[PDB]
């Protein structure tokens, strides 16, 4: 439901922009980045993700913030 | 039966964005579906 949000997804693959390991994983967006409308884009991308996993049982637990959690090694602003 | 009061047009997400060329493969299918559903609409500028 977002013109901008749809545009961002099209240029995004899964070999790039996603790093899978175990049950964890980091989804790093395409370079139309910091300039991201949290009201329109990044929250509407999340509710369409958390309802996507619920239609087949996978209770996705998203927690977006500008740190990064990847198999329990946090890092904030380029610093572990 | 109601063109002139309400005219169906193709959406603004129907179109491939005007940047990338035809080498972009899923940007080509949005032009293929746009041609098949072209004259189904009642826009008079829909040939262009």
């Amino acid at each position: 439901k977002s013109a901008s949000l749809k545009r961002i997804l099209t240029d995004m693959t899964i070999q790039r922009n996603y790093v899978c390991q175990g049950d964890d994983g980091i989804l790093l967006l395409p370079h139309e980045a910091a300039s991201k409308i949290s009201a329109d884009d990044m929250n509407e991308l999340l509710t369409c993700l958390r309802d996507y996993g619920q239609l087949f049982g996978w209770n996705y637990d998203i927690d977006w913030s500008d740190t990064a959690e990847y198999l329990k090694l946090y890092a904030l602003m380029g610093c572990r | 039966a109601y063109n002139g009061l309400v005219t169906t047009v193709l959406s603004e997400d129907a179109f491939p964005d005007s940047s990338q060329s035809i080498t972009h493969l899923p940007s080509m299918w949005k032009c293929l579906f746009l041609t098949l559903a072209g004259p189904m609409t009642s826009d008079p500028h829909s040939p262009v």
